[PDB]
């Protein structure tokens, strides 16, 4: 499948001076697997997915160092940022990095990603060519001068092509199924509405992963209204899709459900 | 493993 | 960006029968947030709280939860406070949603 690795690095400073908080999270196939946070008494990288527990202390040693180096790198690059945008200190500031790579079905490297946001807005990004920087706004240009000067684009182009792909291979070996899915559980509920009308809410429960399409009708989604996919709390997920109907006209509607863990598309109608 | 950053912003 | 709250239950709700209340807050920035949960306007002492995490659109999300038991009459709300808002926003749990 479309296998991926990502590390989401965040640096926060708040008023009350001192030092920015550095969180770094890592994801394989969109599932959190490692985690670092400067707030802890003993700030280590900890394993987040039982299959990571098969890694020697020296792995946790070496990445705790590596992360302590970004806590460093981030502390600075935030200070330059306050510089560029000429901002008055003792306020909240946020700096964010998304790093990582995409793997084909042949374990081919498809694309790499390296980006940065400041104040939650895109600041600078490596293009897909892996040679040039897209820089939105003037302060981002300053940075783009430096990084072209310092061959920074070769430095990452190396990480994404070499070590990313390499460690992704291995994390996938470690995670053999540990591709497990959970089929969705669907009922259709009946909640009446004023003036000879009713609502048709179609719930899907217990599922994993979150990829879900809810379709009721034939083939009309115009009037319908649905909700943000949401975690159950246990691993699994939820969402629902409603539509307004005239009272007693209910029978013609079929709710269609599409999930990867299914044998086939499931459709159901209200049964009182 | 994580990416190691290079020159600062 | 102002957050998006949804209050909901892990399992289909039944009166008298224990369940868990999820207040799900997403799409905000800065990450620093606050969440109360409320039973009858009063504070729930021990809310469990999801570790800081942000989406590929750069925005954050937290998921908060506590054990509860639905009844015909008790009220259950979640209150959210975040820089992007003038005053604290509050959304009440509705069993049909």
């Amino acid at each position: 499948g479309p296998h991926s690795m990502r590390y989401f690095e965040t640096a926060v400073s708040r008023p009350g001076l001192e030092e920015p908080r550095y969180i770094s999270v890592g994801y394989v196939d969109n599932k959190e697997f490692v985690r670092f946070d400067s707030d802890a008494e003993n700030p280590r990288y900890e394993p987040r997915a039982p299959w990571m527990e098969q890694e020697g202390p020296e792995y946790w040693e070496r990445e705790t160092q590596k992360a302590k180096g970004q806590e460093q790198w981030f502390r600075v690059s935030l200070r330059n940022l306050l510089g560029y945008y000429n901002q008055s200190a003792g306020g909240s500031h946020t700096l964010q990095q998304m790093s990582g790579c995409d793997l084909g079905s042949d374990w081919r490297l498809l694309r790499g990603y390296l980006q940065f946001a400041y104040e939650g807005r895109d600041y600078i990004a490596l293009n897909e060519d892996l040679k040039t920087w897209t820089a939105a706004d003037m302060a981002a240009q300053i940075t783009r001068r430096k990084w072209e000067q310092s061959g920074a684009a070769e430095h990452y182009k190396a990480f994404l092509e070499g070590e990313c792909v390499e460690w992704l291979h291995r994390y996938l070996k470690n995670g053999n199924a540990t591709l497990r899915t959970d089929s969705p559980k669907a009922h259709v509920t009946h909640h009446p509405r004023s003036k000879g009308e009713v609502t048709l809410r179609c719930w899907a429960l217990g599922f994993y992963p979150a990829d879900i399409t809810l379709t009721w009708q034939e083939e009309l989604t115009q009037d319908m209204e649905l909700v943000e996919t949401r975690p159950a709390g246990d691993g699994t997920f939820q969402k629902w899709a409603s539509v307004v109907v005239p009272l007693g006209k209910e029978q013609n509607y079929t709710c269609r459900v599409y999930h990867e863990g299914l044998p086939e598309p499931l459709t159901l109608r209200w049964e009182p | 493993e994580g990416p190691r950053n290079q020159d600062w912003l | 960006k102002t957050p998006q709250i949804q209050v909901y239950s892990r399992h289909p709700p039944e009166n008298g029968k224990p369940n868990i209340l999820n207040c799900y807050v997403t799409q905000f920035h800065p990450p620093h947030i606050e969440i109360q949960m409320l039973k009858n306007g009063k504070k729930i002492p021990k809310v469990e709280m999801s570790d800081m995490s942000f989406s590929k659109d750069w925005s954050f999300y937290i998921l908060a939860h506590t054990e509860f038991t639905p009844t015909e009459t008790d009220t259950y709300a979640c209150r959210v406070k975040h820089d992007s808002m003038a005053e604290p926003k509050t959304v009440y749990w509705d069993r049909d949603m």
